[PDB]
């Protein structure tokens, strides 16, 4: 499941996935997700934002990217 | 950047290159491990959740990395050999520690930073203005800098560590700024064995100048200045030292100390100090002390506490109301009954009510005891806590009580299932007196009167774990030391159960109990030494040695402890038990081949109490007061021994048991035993010839002293008996001193020589006096010759300087208005009563009669005794009286001497010095007549009983020219008072300590150094009494009303006719050995107090066994029963 969108992610509910995830472009905000399984950021996300709102990681978070601001 | 809003995420592996990412966490947010291995920036914003935690800095991190920190962390990890740098710019870490590998590591920490603990492994720079709570520097660490120095720094490297600028940590600090104000640090206080108070404080800005005030513990105010006491003060640099009076009150003192400098007024501060002394006596529930006949004086101790308060639903209550006493299923149903109708209240009443004989003493509620339930639950929680302490303080208040006691026996491990317990008993107690303290606190707030909070605590090892000593200690006054019961039968091997020392290694005593608390920290100033009144037994003991150190078989039968009183009156030197001492535990023990008895005696009470001083420890504690002797010996051993004067050691004292020898003849002596109690000082249990002397006893005559079997402590001289080298037609005085090296006890000077009696065959004397204003010849009742020795005649006057017959007193003649009266007065039959004195002289030819000189308002002497003329002429002519109408001595009775019976009759401070001369003059001229006239003349006087009395005269200056003294031990009380008492006691009351005695007043007339044989016992045959007299006890040591229709001096024949059997029953004081009529319906209620046939037997008796001379009565005319002297003289006969 390898992102490089906008705002993708349920509602007022919350969504259960599983697998290997891949955000890997700016701005992308992930929403009432629960993901068993790794989450990846890689250099693709650059000098870039990235919102995680009410989001879970069973597996492991690995931040390759992003800038400051 | 990253944001982690409300989110969850596990570990996070960061190995963004070249710039940092920032990584956020928002609200609700939950983050795992982060590892660092490349640049990256944490933050916590608006952080509800717990965010971030671990974070560690791993190998994998570049150089030049940026790592920075913002939030709150946990264990925070560098371990980066790449020169790592950690930039922390908020929050806080718990645990930052720098690994070995982090060469050069540099750890920037921003000001409003706290790192709790830093732990550095290598040689670290730490900058920034940043916190550090505790660095720990461990080897590795060496030479770490930080530009603002860590709080606390330890480790093994802690020393090597740099700080602050290139100034050195701190800085060039200065200045500032404008000081100038009297700051008052106190440093403590002390006190010493003469009951001073000792204040150490640093004052800043001395000028010269402060002001303490303390209040004592009974709530008197009291204020010392520089100004008006700089003789109080001692300054120094800062130090200050004030040092009040000896002797101030025992117990617990508040104080206040301030300075100034003109205007400029200190801040006052305040505390609490210690002043030694206190007495603490255990007295029980259990008593009923409104009934209680043995008595309590207070005067000798400090505190009073009552035993016991229970716990019932987590509150406090009287003893009456724990039903694991109550229903005691060892005791007989009606040993329950008595147990639930306790007298808690009255008892309570009967107590407190001592203070009007001790103002000072405190009485405190003593909760608990042994097998008492409940600490554990109340301690248990705040709430269970609050109740009890609330219900604490109402006990108190109820009863009007100067404080709390607690005795939880025992926190943890209750005394091994006695009572629950469980761990936190520990902190449990702690708090509970916090608490407690706390609301006697806010209580005194309200009522400016300082409450006393204490406990009781064990002497064992067991119990010092099992308690917070170092913690509790600053809520209490004091610790009461149970040192006692440190032995006893469930030991294989018997010892003593509550010795001062310990002599053998295994040896509990006080002094061990007292080097375990103050080993723990406790202060001596607050700890209480313990003794007991009651001793430990062992049965079956084998039959080596002295007992003492020897196995013991089975205790099934043993009664476990015998309380004082019963091994005074059975056991100590009697019925086979021997009494030994054991000089190194300074402990004495009884044994009889099987029985071992461990126990605490005048002695071990003074090796006590002079622990206590050496010491200086807060007092001595006893359990408990109704087990002492009849003369409360030990608690009055207590008393003198702690409240001795500093520089004047005290001497043995003795008093007299069997005090009378009676010759055979004229010359066979037989042999006899003298016997004489030690009143201060214990004997060791077997004497030497050197420690006792003895003069008097004839020439030819040999005699032995030792230890008197069936006392105590009793000093036996057995007179061997044999023939006197002349007639012995007087007595002999025998004067015994006992030596310095006789007792015990360590520095003690001899006594004074105590008088005993040779009495020569004829025995005791018996004398009446008969009154000269009857008309004996023709009164139906007449005297009986054979049964006095002796009679006095009242009265012969002074008119002019000149003895003269009563009739030419018109002071007298006149008392009264009746002119009746005046004419029987005018009339006096004294021509007829001499020539009836003269017939008594026939049927018995041994009788003497004497004239007594003088008597109540009877004028002249003061003038008489004034000058050599003046009695020169008073005595010529008394004799002249006395060979005129055939008397055979003369006795003269000058009421009295100095006061004048306060302004009854004339008198000059000279009479005391002028009535010796008075005596000496008169003695020689009686000399003078009895050379002349073939016969011996007597010389005696009356004498009377009060201080004032003995102060007046010259006891042991006049002696020597008198045949005795007639001493009035009668008149002791009546109308002039209000209160009611014994007038003619031969004993003092256990109700009424220190009160008026034949027993005390002749003690005394011999303290003054009179022989025992120039002194008679007085009885009399009248009453004396009050009315609206309250009928509790029968009227005896009662407040009494309005005493308008009072009896006043009703004769034993009124007695007889209007007394006994109308309404007035007879009711017998048996300490006081007296007799005392009560009638609630007669005028309020009517108490008269009188001598009897009983109580003139007991008079008689102690004629008899002191070595008096005999026995006296006023008057002849006031029985005409003959029963009064029958009683005497059949007892002086037996
Ligand atoms: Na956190």
């Amino acid at each position: 499941a390898y992102d490089k969108a906008g705002t993708y992610g349920p509602a007022s509910g919350t969504e259960t996935i599983d697998g290997n995830v891949k955000v890997t472009v700016p701005g992308v905000t992930l929403r009432n997700l629960v993901i068993k399984g790794d989450l990846l950021l890689s250099e693709g996300v650059g000098s870039g934002d990235v919102t995680l709102d009410k989001v879970s990681v069973h597996g492991l978070t690995t931040v390759s990217g992003g800038g400051e601001n | 950047s990253v944001h982690m809003n409300d989110s969850v995420i596990g570990v996070v592996y960061v190995d963004k290159k070249d710039t940092p990412v920032r990584i956020v966490a928002k609200g609700s947010a939950k983050v795992g491990e982060v590892i660092i291995a490349g640049s990256v920036k944490l933050e916590e914003t608006d952080l509800t959740g717990t965010g971030f935690e671990k974070v560690v800095l791993k190998d994998l991190l570049p150089a030049n990395a940026k790592v920075t920190l913002s939030g709150s962390f946990t264990d925070v990890d560098v371990a980066a050999s790449a020169n790592p740098q950690l930039n922390v710019n908020s929050g806080t870490i718990e645990r930052l520690t720098v690994a070995a590998s982090s060469k050069d590591a540099v750890i920037v920490l921003a000001s409003g930073v706290k790192v709790t603990t830093l732990t550095l492994n290598i040689k670290t720079q730490i900058k920034g203005q940043g916190s550090v709570g505790t660095a720990v520097v461990n080897l590795g660490g060496k030479g770490s800098s930080f530009e603002s120095a860590p709080g606390k720094t330890e480790g093994i490297a802690k020393d090597s560590v740099t700080t602050g600028g290139s100034f050195g940590g701190g800085g060039y600090g200065g200045g500032s700024g404008s000081s100038s104000n009297p700051v008052v640090k106190l440093i403590s206080t002390a006190s010493n064995n003469d009951r001073q108070l000792v204040l150490k404080f640093n004052a800043y800005g001395w000028d010269n100048n402060a002001t303490i005030v303390l209040t004592s513990p009974a709530g008197k105010q009291t204020t010392y200045t520089y100004e008006k006491n700089s003789a109080q003060f001692a300054v120094s640099a800062p130090e200050v030292t004030f040092t009040s009076d000896k002797g101030l009150a025992a117990g617990t003192w508040l104080y206040s100390v301030k300075t100034a400098k003109g205007s400029v007024t200190s801040d006052t501060v305040t505390g609490k100090a210690f002043v030694q002394g206190k007495i603490v006596s255990y007295i029980p529930a259990w008593v009923d002390w409104a009934k209680d006949e043995r008595g309590v004086d207070a005067t000798k101790f400090t505190h009073l506490y009552y035993a016991f308060g229970r716990i019932n639903n987590g509150k406090v209550v009287t003893i009456k109301e724990d039903a694991k006493w109550t229903e005691d299923p060892t005791i007989t149903e009606a040993d329950r009954i008595k147990r639930r109708n306790n007298p808690d209240e009255s008892n309570l009443a009967y107590l407190t009510g001592l203070k009007a004989k001790n103002p000072n003493l405190k009485v405190l509620v003593s909760i608990g005891g042994w097998e008492a339930e409940g600490f554990s639950d109340a301690a248990l929680t705040p709430e269970s806590r609050e109740v009890f302490a609330n219900s604490a303080l109402d006990f108190m208040n109820k009863y009007n009580l100067d404080g709390i006691d607690l005795d939880w026996e025992y926190p943890v491990y209750g005394a091994w299932g006695v009572i629950k317990s469980r761990p936190e008993d520990k902190a449990n107690f702690t708090a509970l007196l916090k608490l407690l303290r706390e609301k006697l606190d806010a209580q005194s707030t309200t009522t400016n009167k300082y409450y006393e909070l204490a406990i009781a605590a064990g002497a064992s090892k067991t119990y010092t774990d099992s308690v917070e000593l170092t913690k509790i200690t600053p809520y209490l006054d004091y610790i009461n030391l149970m040192t006692y019961d440190l032995h006893g039968g469930w030991d294989p091997a018997t010892s003593h159960h509550t010795a001062v020392y310990s002599a053998t290694n295994n040896q509990l005593s006080v002094d061990s109990t007292v080097k375990l608390y103050l080993n723990n920290g406790v202060p001596a100033e607050k700890l209480m030494v313990g003794g007991a009144f009651y001793s430990r037994v062992w049965q079956n003991v084998e039959n080596k040695g002295t007992g003492l150190s020897e196995k013991a078989g089975s205790q099934a039968g043993s009664p476990g402890t015998i309380v004082y009183s019963e091994l005074v009156n059975n056991y100590i030197n009697k019925n086979g038990y021997t009494r030994y001492w054991d000089d190194t535990a300074k402990a004495p023990y009884l044994f009889n081949g099987s029985t071992f008895i461990s126990y605490e005696d005048t002695a071990s009470a003074a090796y006590k109490a002079e622990y206590i001083k050496q010491n200086n420890l807060a007092g001595f504690m006893y359990w408990e007061y109704s087990q002492d002797s009849d003369s409360h010996e030990l608690a009055n051993t207590i008393y003198s021994r702690l409240y001795a004067k500093s520089g004047t050691p005290l001497s043995v004292g003795t008093s007299v048991y069997a005090g009378t020898v009676t010759m055979a003849t004229y010359t066979q002596l037989p042999a006899g035993t003298f016997i004489l109690p030690l009143t201060q000082g214990t004997l060791k249990p077997v004497i030497s010839a050197s420690d006792v002397t003895v003069s008097g006893i004839p020439a030819g005559i040999t005699y032995t002293v030792a230890n008197a079997a069936d006392h105590r402590n009793a000093v036996a001289v057995y007179v061997n008996g044999g023939t006197v080298a002349s007639n012995v037609y007087d007595p002999i005085d025998v004067r015994v001193v006992v030596k310095a090296s006789a007792v015990l006890e360590a520095n003690m000077t001899d006594s004074a020589p105590a008088s005993v009696t040779i009495m020569p065959k004829f025995g005791p004397i018996l004398l009446g006096y008969v009154p000269g204003w009857v008309d004996w010849t023709n009164s139906a009742y007449k005297v009986d010759a054979t049964k006095l020795t002796h009679i006095n005649y009242a009265f012969a006057r002074i008119k002019d300087n000149k003895v003269v017959k009563i009739s030419e007193d018109i002071n007298w003649v006149n008392e009264f208005p009746s002119e009746e009266i005046r004419e029987q007065r005018r009339n006096n039959p004294d021509d007829a009563n001499f020539a009836y004195l003269k017939t008594l002289k026939q049927q018995n030819p041994s009788l003497k009669v004497l004239v007594s000189i003088g008597g109540w308002a009877a004028e002249g002497f003061s003038d008489a005794a004034l000058t050599p003329e003046t009695r020169e002429e008073l005595a010529n002519s008394a004799i002249a009286f006395m060979h005129q109408y055939g008397f055979d001595g003369i006795d003269l009775d000058w009421e009295y001497p100095v006061y004048g019976a306060f302004g009854v009759i004339k008198s000059r401070p000279e009479d005391k010095q002028n009535f010796t001369a008075l005596l000496k003059l008169f003695r020689e001229k009686l000399d003078v007549e009895g050379a002349l006239h073939g016969k011996y003349y007597e010389l005696a006087i009356a004498s009377a009983a009060a201080p004032i009395y003995i102060n007046s005269v010259e006891l042991d200056k006049i002696h020597q020219y008198l045949d005795y003294m007639s001493v009035m031990t009668y008149d002791y009380h009546g109308s002039w008072e209000s209160k009611t008492a014994h007038q003619a006691s031969v004993y003092t009351s256990a109700l009424s300590p220190g009160d008026f005695s034949a027993d005390s007043v002749l003690t005394a007339y011999r303290k003054q150094g009179v022989p025992a044989s120039k002194l008679v016992i007085g009885g009399a045959f009248y009453a004396r009494g009050w009315v609206n007299v309250p009928n509790i006890n029968h009227g005896l040591f009662q407040q009494a009303g309005d005493q308008a229709k009072n009896p006043g001096t009703p004769t034993y024949n009124d007695l007889v006719k209007d007394y006994f059997d109308k309404g007035y029953t007879r009711y017998w004081d048996n300490s006081a050995k007296a007799p005392y009529l009560y009638n609630p319906d007669a005028n309020g209620g009517t108490f008269i107090t009188y001598d009897d046939e009983e109580s003139l037997k007991y008079k008689a008796e102690y004629a008899k066994n002191q070595g008096l001379r005999g026995v006296m009565f006023w008057d002849y005319s006031q029985d005409i029963s003959g029963k009064l002297l029958g009683a005497i003289f059949n007892e002086l006969k037996a």
